[PDB]
């Protein structure tokens, strides 16, 4: 995906690879990529 | 599971 | 107003609201109702 | 610190 994340947002991997996404606005995080709406 | 808890990400 | 379809309001020891996102797995203190803590 | 709610893993 090209795309940037967007505000707020960040990528981190978790120890076994899994992608997960961090917002620091709501102070959630998810497997959902913000880009995307899926997992 | 779960994903990671975010005060453990900070 | 109804929450969201898989969320849930939960309260903190000192008696905050906060949402629990059952779909995602996550919480947080912004109501998706609104959008404001 | 920001306000953040307790988390899922620990509530559920």
């Amino acid at each position: 995906n090209e795309k940037p994340l967007p505000e707020g947002w960040e990528m981190r991997f978790t120890v076994d690879g899994i992608p997960y996404f961090v917002d620091h606005n709501r102070r959630t995080t998810t497997y959902i990529d913000p880009r995307t709406g899926k997992s | 599971e779960a994903p990671p808890c975010y005060m453990d990400v900070i």
